[PDB]
């Protein structure tokens, strides 16, 4: 027994329901991942920016001594290039993914500027490789080696 | 987090059950779950991810889904190095440092920025950094070169059998969780995840402490690969789960035990009461229906009162303080539920912080200890109720000081309040054997608490066809000021009542409520 026909999208679109849950509909892969980036810079902008920020080792640089130790943790692991490494090492389709996922927020960003606080806009542009930089600060520099089991603050 | 997968014959349908029900902060900002549907000609995902991640960590379609919990998965290693001569002891010779100077921008109060020098030093284990009181730390984290992370999980959560979710899973790009699959052919599968470096010697304790940083012994070079991890497949029990507990009860009977894998994997550590509640409510449930299912989700008993209560209440009659005898009393009467209207859990709840600790996951309070043979029915037991009696009689202090009394209704004192919305908790503390977890604040001066942790994603997925689901986001999809979508799910988390989740077309057109049309060009 099969499952149900699965939907053919015809056109590029979001529909948001009244939780503001966005269903994505993209013609093909690039198309979905642009419309993802949309709408996670709609719902959360703010903070994905200020992260994705953080995730460059530009923290201390945009936001001062706050983001210091954070910006000393991932420029000490290299995070930053590494994640261009892993951006350059990413599949040729993947990577086409990635790039349409940022450009979904740049777009975001520039058709709503309003939406964007005024302390997270000097960090757009953001590229594929900021993308992959932030996911691999959360799983190597926050999920596996945390900078307080290494400093030993916890 | 807690995670489960039913196998078809223990349904009353015949279709294979999922729970994705992960625990992180509220606050967090990388920790933020956010909840989406994609729809390609090819591909079709739904569900939660952290914030700013382009792919679902926790999601289900059609065919499939997943779930995570973490693991602790040890992928790296902290070394301590034995300075000498502006180098580091090694193989019983000094070593010079590899170094690089790095500078960065660092904003100061008046909007302009100062160039920092930062010096980047390196011995053959990794990165070194000084700890205030002067240690010197190596850190050497497995997997730097594993670029593929996203695109698996992307794999994974695409698959289009379970054959080709495992050849996804192998490639070893995801470093960490246990990872929880279940699809409508029937399969479920518990995998203990990660990158684990290939070890001669030292159990998981070793390995977590500043392992010597002056001998080539210590330095690994080599990864496990997925078989040589923890994994269960349609096990004879039907189920599996993960409650953040050890891998050693994934299922019922089971199907391994700590001897068959390297001991530097994950601890042997007592079993939380929540995971000890996990695996009774699968075990003990056959011909579950989805309704029945989350019904089980909701499970919120203090399974500590019921090993503690009964060596305690007896003991504290004996006090001759009436008020320890009035407490004693009001915890005898109790259904041992985290309901809101309980007005004796609070009680509850502070004598177990001096009975097992802040965390509550304290054992030397325990008359027989928890042991793998009675994973869960132990430990239990008071061992000095004596000593318990005295800590009620804190208990009781601590209690009427943050609370205003031993008697306030427990939905009374905990809340969950987002913007406007001020409604009754219901649940708590994991270790206090709560499945449902809303890990409640210190109260404010009002006595009044709210989580800062727990519940926050939550779906229960029926593999039919169509598939069934139902889900809540604690905090709401959105958290953009003036949002709408912050606090417009707490009210029916508070009711646990569940939004269908709607991946048909057909039901995604009869709810929109906003169209984006857009379009992408390279």
């Amino acid at each position: 027994q099969a499952p149900i026909a699965a939907y053919k999208p015809r056109s590029n679109e979001i529909l948001w329901d009244g939780y503001g849950v966005p269903h994505i509909y993209g013609v093909d892969a690039p198309s979905a991942f642009y419309g993802y980036g949309w709408a996670q810079a709609r719902s959360h902008g703010d903070n994905i920016l200020r992260l994705y920020g953080e995730a460059r080792g530009k923290g201390a640089e945009y936001w001062g001594p706050d983001y210091e130790q954070t910006t000393v943790w991932l420029l000490t692991n290299g995070v930053p290039e590494r994640a261009q490494q892993w951006y350059a090492q990413q599949s040729p389709d993947f990577r086409a993914n990635l790039d349409a996922f940022a450009a979904g927020i740049n777009a975001y960003a520039q058709q709503n500027p309003d939406d964007i606080s005024p302390d997270v806009r000097q960090v757009l542009p953001v590229s594929g490789a900021d993308v992959v930089a932030h996911a691999h600060r959360l799983m190597n520099f926050l999920y596996v080696a945390s900078p307080g089991r290494t400093l030993g603050e916890g | 987090s807690n995670s489960w997968a039913v196998a078809p014959g223990k349904t009353a349908n015949g279709n294979a059950l999922l729970l994705q029900n992960p625990h992180l902060s509220w606050t967090t900002d990388y920790f933020t779950y956010y909840e989406a549907h994609l729809v390609t000609p090819d591909f079709e995902i739904y569900g939660a991810t952290q914030i700013g991640l382009p792919v679902i960590r926790f999601a289900f379609n059609q065919r499939m889904g997943i779930t995570n919990t973490v693991n602790g998965m040890v992928g790296a290693t902290n070394y301590r190095l034995t300075l000498q001569d502006g180098g580091y002891l090694y193989d019983g010779q000094v070593r010079p440092f590899e170094r690089r100077q790095a500078s960065y921008r660092l904003r100061q109060a008046d909007g302009t920025t100062v160039d920092k020098p930062l010096e980047i030093r390196s011995s053959v284990h990794g990165p070194v950094f000084e700890r205030a009181d002067g240690t010197a730390v190596a850190v050497r984290v497995a997997g730097l070169d594993r670029p593929g992370m996203l695109e698996q999980y992307f794999d994974m959560i695409t698959a289009d059998s379970f054959d080709d979710y495992e050849a996804a899973l192998a490639r070893m790009q995801v470093p960490t969780f246990n990872i929880v699959y279940a699809d409508r052919e029937g399969t479920i599968n518990y995998s203990f995840n990660g990158v684990a470096p290939k070890r001669a010697e030292g159990d998981i304790a070793f390995w977590q402490g500043n392992v010597p940083g002056d001998s080539s012994r210590y330095l690994w070079t080599e990864t496990h690969p997925l078989d040589d991890l923890p994994r269960v497949t349609n096990p004879p029990g039907g189920f599996v789960q993960n409650s953040n507990d050890p891998p050693w009860t994934p299922t019922w009977p089971v199907t391994y035990t700590p001897k068959d894998f390297p001991s530097y994997l994950a601890p042997q550590t007592p079993h939380s009461l929540r995971a000890q509640q996990s695996v009774r409510l699968m075990s003990e449930n056959d011909d579950l229906t989805l309704e029945r299912f989350m019904a089980l989700q909701l499970s919120h008993r203090a399974v500590m009162a019921d090993r503690t209560l009964p060596d305690l209440i007896p003991a504290a009659l004996i006090d001759p303080d009436p008020e320890v005898q009035a407490a004693a009393r009001l915890l005898a009467a109790w259904d041992r539920e985290f309901t809101s209207d309980s007005r004796a859990a609070l009680l509850f709840e502070e004598w177990a912080r001096l009975f097992a600790g802040q965390n509550f996951a304290g054992q030397a309070g325990f008359a027989t200890p928890w042991s793998l043979d009675k994973p869960v029915s132990t430990p239990y037991g008071v061992r000095d109720p004596k000593a318990a009696v005295d800590q009620l009689r804190t208990a009781i202090a601590n209690t009427k000081r943050k609370y205003g009394a031993i008697d306030r209704p427990f939905g009374d004192a905990s809340r969950m309040i987002l913007n406007d919305v001020n409604v009754p908790g219901a649940a708590g503390y994991g270790n206090l054997g709560s499945f449902r977890v809303f890990t409640w604040s210190d109260p404010d001066e009002n006595g009044v608490r709210t989580p800062v942790h727990g519940e926050t994603w939550v779906a229960m997925i029926e593999f039919s066809t169509p598939v069934r689901a139902y889900g809540l986001m604690s905090y709401g999809n959105s958290r953009q000021p003036g949002t709408t979508h912050y606090s417009d799910q707490i009210e029916r988390v508070s009711r646990a009542d569940f939004r269908e989740l709607l991946l048909r077309r057909e039901q995604v057109e009869a709810a929109v409520q906003e169209r984006t049309p857009f379009n992408f060009k390279p």
